Formats: structure tokens, C-alpha cells, sequence
């Protein structure tokens, strides 16, 4: 998914 | 790959207004706290999906039944994801002003006196026993449906002949309603953060009493934080909303409602178990009184569920 | 429609509910409903819907089941389901509150004081031992959100409290001790808006144990219960006074006990109540002119 916080 | 949280907001109660704007705020605030939250609401989306669309945690910034009344709260304890404040049965009784009342006052702790009746019982017409009891809490009363918030419903009678149409407003809300005498006030809110209880707000509505117009469009409303009181008084109020959060078994955070009489005693109007979150919210300014920025709040929420 | 029956569950009533589930199921296929039994510790009951049932028979007891958390789930997922709605659920689970709900209303509760395991392994103030001490003994010591007797135990000696709490407070955070009630014991069943027939109960032994409730022969039951007219109309009084205050629904079991004073007092409402055979439910049905098919079919039909 594209998320707001990338990676984590 | 850390957290993924649900802010719920919105949803279809009477304050679904107020809880988008709860929510705008919240879903801003944790996300510069670094959480990785997004906005997911009710009314849109099958709340009962939120485990299979990836979330891991979940905020509550709705109001009112659907969202506040244990019935989220349930399906969330039987999908196991964590959520924020009170469990299904504090949840459930924080939102029934009537069994609030009963459990306050089996407790020993101090309500206005009151009367309930049910839809039932007001379509049957009121006996002379019920009227006898409401001609005893004198004039005026306030009116409100068990089951609400935002002062949605509610109303104050100032002769006996309208009565009738300020119950009538309330059962458009509720199938149970309550007749209370009415308090001179002043009036406090005084919000609970896990273990600590913040600073007590004094409450000015520049009409009637703090009705939706007061809470949420007036800026004519004055609060005071802190609330001016005597340092024992401030102690005292603390101690009794204390008492009523312990009694209902809340946890989390909330925010008490607690006014005084002309005989110079406290007593309490309700709990709220999923308190107002816009950026302008009696809770936000409570905290705030306490040190805490916006975003610091609703990190410490998250952090204290599950 | 199609019929989903919850029994078994992960709670210490466990086996009790398992044999509730088994005699609900029979009597409702009897009385030509498409019923079938799912247990929530095989089947992962968030799939009900999608399993293809339109309706729930609530035959869990205990946390879970019993406690409002399942009614929020199944409000949620649609499903009409048998029984008291959240709220009354959780309050009808949690005996301390239920204590101060009917108190708050002005109805009989037998004296108590409640304790909260943080008090416990601090130790009692001198205000907590003056309130127990004013109770008398004996005491009966029980956790806040039991069933089927669990946890219990009476005590009649003063050094021998601190050993009953640390039993209870295996099964819950909050634990009550009451005064010990003489008896006679009672149950009443409801449902829907019709108070059934009282149920005298005499139990070989200590109390109405597990043992007493479930295992043994020497229990006897009295349907009617034998009490004279005036008696009989109290109970019934009362008990509808108590079911409406907590906000129950469909149907349960309230269980109140006579004392010294010759006056009844509430000990609990039960909203998801036994039904194997021993158990008193079908027993007033039956004694109302119902059998037990006829009675499941009726508590189906009460729902949302
Ligand atoms: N007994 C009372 N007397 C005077 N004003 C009251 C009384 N009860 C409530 N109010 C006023 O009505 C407002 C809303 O009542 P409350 O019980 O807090 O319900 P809500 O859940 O809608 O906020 C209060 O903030 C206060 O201004
Ligand atoms: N205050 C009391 N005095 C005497 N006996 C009691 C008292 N409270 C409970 N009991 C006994 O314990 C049994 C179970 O207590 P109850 O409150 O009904 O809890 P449960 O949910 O475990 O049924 C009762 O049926 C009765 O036999
Ligand atoms: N329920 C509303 C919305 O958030 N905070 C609230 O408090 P209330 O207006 O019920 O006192
Ligand atoms: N909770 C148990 C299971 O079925 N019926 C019950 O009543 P209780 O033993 O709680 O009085
Ligand atoms: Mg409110
Ligand atoms: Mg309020
Ligand atoms: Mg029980
Ligand atoms: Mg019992």
C-alpha cells in the first residue's frame, strides 16, 4: 500500500 | 511496516458534524506526531472490514450512538484490534444518562433530582403520581433524551403548559427521557487523561444554557481555564469526577460534565466517553492548561489503548 | 431464515454452554427452525454473515457471550440475535454495578462492599475493614462477572476473608462480599413482556454451588415456588422492577433470595441463562403451559 509514512 | 490506525469519524448520529471535524483534527494531529493514521468513516465504509483493510489500531473520534455506546466498542474487542477509551460496558452506561444517574446515585454521589419516562409511558398519558413528581422539582427543568450529546434534543421549560413540547422534542431523539430540576450553575467540564484528571474549565454560554449553538457556532461563549475556582474547590471538584469516572468503570480519557446549585454543591450532569476533538474542543483546552500541545494529546490517547 | 446457535466459548461456564447449545438446538429443530450449532472457539464468529445465517440464538454464558461485546458485534454485522441488548448485557454481567443500578433505584440489594485488586494487594484501610466488619458474618465473597457459582465462597470467620478474596480475585479485578442472605432462594424467568412462574431453590450443601447446579442429584426444585399469594405477587413485583431499571430485553433469569427480615433481595439477572434440563428456565415455560421447543421458538421470535 501507499502509505503517508513510506517504509516503516 | 509500523502501525497502521484507523481514525473513525463521522458515522450517522444527530453529531456526525462534529465528529468530522473531530476527526480532521485528530487524523492531522497524530499524523505529526509521526503515527500512520488515515480517516476511515461509518456511514461510507464497513467498519467490520477495518481488520482485512490493514489496520492495526484503531481511534474513535465519533459522538454519540454507533460510535460512543459500546456497540463499536464490541465489534472491536471481537476482532482484537486495540481501541481508544472506554470498554463495551462504560461505554455503554456513560452514554445512558438514566443509568448513569441510578449508578451515581446508588454510589452516594450527588445528581440533580430528576424523573424518568418512557415513550410508552408518555403516550399512555402521564398519571398524577408523575405529575406530582414533576410538579416537585419545581420550574425550571431541562428536558433531554437519555441517549444523546450535544445538547441535541434538549430544552428548557419556564411554564408548565409546555411541557409537553419539550418532551415531545426529546422523544423525536430517545424512547427514554429525563426531566431534571434546574441548576443555577455556574458550570465545569473537567476532561481525565489516563490517571491524571486535567484542569477544570468554567463554562459562559451567552444564551440559555450550552446548547448546539453555544458548543459549536457562538462566539459569544466564554470559557476560563483554569476556572477560577479556590484551590480547595478545584480539589474537591476533582475528587468527585474521579469518583463518577472509577464508578462507571471508564478508562482512557473522557471528559465529566458537573455543575453547581444555589446550595453551593457540585453535582453531576453526565460522562462523556469519546469527547469533543476539534481544534477548539474543551478537551484540547483542558490539555493545553496542562502543558500538552494538540498532537501531544492524541499521541498520549493512542498510547494508553489496549 | 437460517439459524445460527453459539455455544461452548472460551469462558469457565464453558461446559455448561455447551450443554445449553446441544438442548437449544434440538428443541428448535422440533419446532421446524433451520438451526445449526456454531462454537466461537472453532468457528471465528466475525464470519456469521458471510457463513450464510440471518439469525442468532445466544446460548453462551459468561465474559464474551454474555457481556454486550458479541451484541456490538453482531449490531454491527446486522444480525437480529436473541436477548438483552449491549448495555443491559455488560450491566447484567457486572454484579457490582447491577448492585448500584438497583440501590440507585431504591430497589433491595443485600449489604456489601466492593474491593478492587490494586486494594487487595496494597491491603485494607481501616475504613474497608470497619465497612466488612458491619456486614456480619457470615460473608459470601464472590467476583463481579461470574456465573454458575464460580469463585464463590462463604466465609464465617474474620482471619479467613484475605484467603477468599485471594480466590476470587483469580477469576476478576473487582470482587464483592455480601451479607450472608438466610434464604429461601428463588429464580424468575421473563419473557418478552410475561413474568413466568417462580422456582424455589434448596440446595444439599453450602449454597447453590457448581456442584449443586450442574453435577448433583440432591438439589431440589419447587415450580411453583410455594409461596402464599401476596408473597408470590412481591417477587414478581420486584423482579419486573429490576428487569426494566437495568433495560433487559427478550428474556432472562432473575435470581433473589428471602433474608432474616422476611424481605427479598436482588442478587443478579442472568440474560443468557441455562437451558439444558437442569436447568430453570425450560422449567417455568413448561409449568406456564409451554414446552421446551416452544419455548426457544418464542425467545427466536422476540428479536430486532
Ligand atoms: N439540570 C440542569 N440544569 C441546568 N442546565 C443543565 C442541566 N443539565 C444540563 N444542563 C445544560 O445542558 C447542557 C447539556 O447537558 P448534558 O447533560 O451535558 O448533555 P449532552 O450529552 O447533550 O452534553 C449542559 O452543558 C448544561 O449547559
Ligand atoms: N448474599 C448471599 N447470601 C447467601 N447466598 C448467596 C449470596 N449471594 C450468592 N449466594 C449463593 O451463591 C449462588 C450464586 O450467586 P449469584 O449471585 O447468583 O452468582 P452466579 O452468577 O455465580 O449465579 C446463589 O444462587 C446463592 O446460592
Ligand atoms: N458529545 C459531544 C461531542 O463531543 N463532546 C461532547 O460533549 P457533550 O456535548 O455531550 O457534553
Ligand atoms: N450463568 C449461568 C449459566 O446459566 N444460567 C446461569 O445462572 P447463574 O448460575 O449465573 O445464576
Ligand atoms: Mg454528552
Ligand atoms: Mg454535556
Ligand atoms: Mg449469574
Ligand atoms: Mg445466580
Amino acid at each position: 500500500e501507499n502509505l503517508y509514512f513510506q517504509g516503516a | 511496516m509500523t502501525d497502521k490506525i484507523a481514525v473513525l469519524l463521522g458515522g450517522t448520529s444527530a453529531e456526525r458534524e462534529v465528529s468530522l471535524n473531530s476527526g480532521a483534527a485528530v487524523l492531522a494531529g497524530l499524523r505529526e506526531g509521526g503515527i500512520d493514521a488515515y480517516p476511515v468513516d461509518p456511514k461510507e465504509v464497513d467498519v467490520t472490514q477495518l481488520k482485512s483493510m490493514g489496520f492495526q489500531k484503531v481511534f474513535i473520534a465519533l459522538h454519540g450512538r454507533g460510535g460512543e455506546d459500546g456497540t463499536l466498542q464490541g465489534m472491536l474487542e471481537l476482532m482484537g484490534l486495540p481501541y481508544t477509551g472506554s470498554g463495551v460496558m462504560a461505554s455503554a452506561l456513560s452514554m445512558d444518562k438514566l443509568r448513569s444517574k441510578l449508578l451515581w446515585q446508588g454510589a452516594g454521589l450527588p445528581v440533580a433530582p430528576w424523573v424518568a419516562l418512557t415513550r410508552a409511558e408518555f403516550e399512555k398519558g402521564l398519571s398524577d403520581k408523575q405529575l406530582a413528581e414533576i410538579s416537585a422539582l419545581g420550574l425550571p427543568v431541562i428536558v433531554k433524551p437519555s441517549r444523546e450529546g450535544s445538547s441535541v434534543g434538549m430544552s428548557k421549560v419556564v411554564a408548565e403548559n409546555a411541557l409537553q413540547d419539550a418532551l415531545r422534542l426529546a422523544f423525536q431523539h430517545d424512547e427514554e427521557v429525563l426531566i431534571e430540576k434546574w441548576l443555577s450553575g455556574p458550570e465545569f467540564t473537567v476532561a481525565i487523561l489516563g490517571e491524571e484528571i486535567l484542569p477544570s474549565i468554567r463554562i459562559q454560554p451567552s444564551g440559555t444554557f450550552y446548547d448546539y449553538e453555544a458548543k459549536y457556532l457562538s462566539d459569544e461563549t466564554q470559557y476560563f481555564c483554569p476556572a477560577g475556582l479556590e484551590a480547595s474547590q478545584e480539589a474537591n471538584l476533582q475528587a468527585l469526577v474521579l469518583k463518577a469516572w472509577t464508578t462507571l468503570g471508564c478508562k482512557g480519557w473522557g471528559r465529566i460534565d458537573v455543575m453547581l446549585d444555589s446550595d453551593g454543591q457540585f453535582y453531576l450532569l453526565e460522562a462523556n466517553t469519546s469527547p469533543g476533538m476539534t481544534s477548539h474542543s474543551l478537551v484540547p483546552m483542558a490539555a493545553r492548561q496542562a502543558g500538552m500541545s494538540f498532537s501531544q494529546l492524541v499521541v498520549r490517547i493512542l498510547e494508553l489503548a489496549d
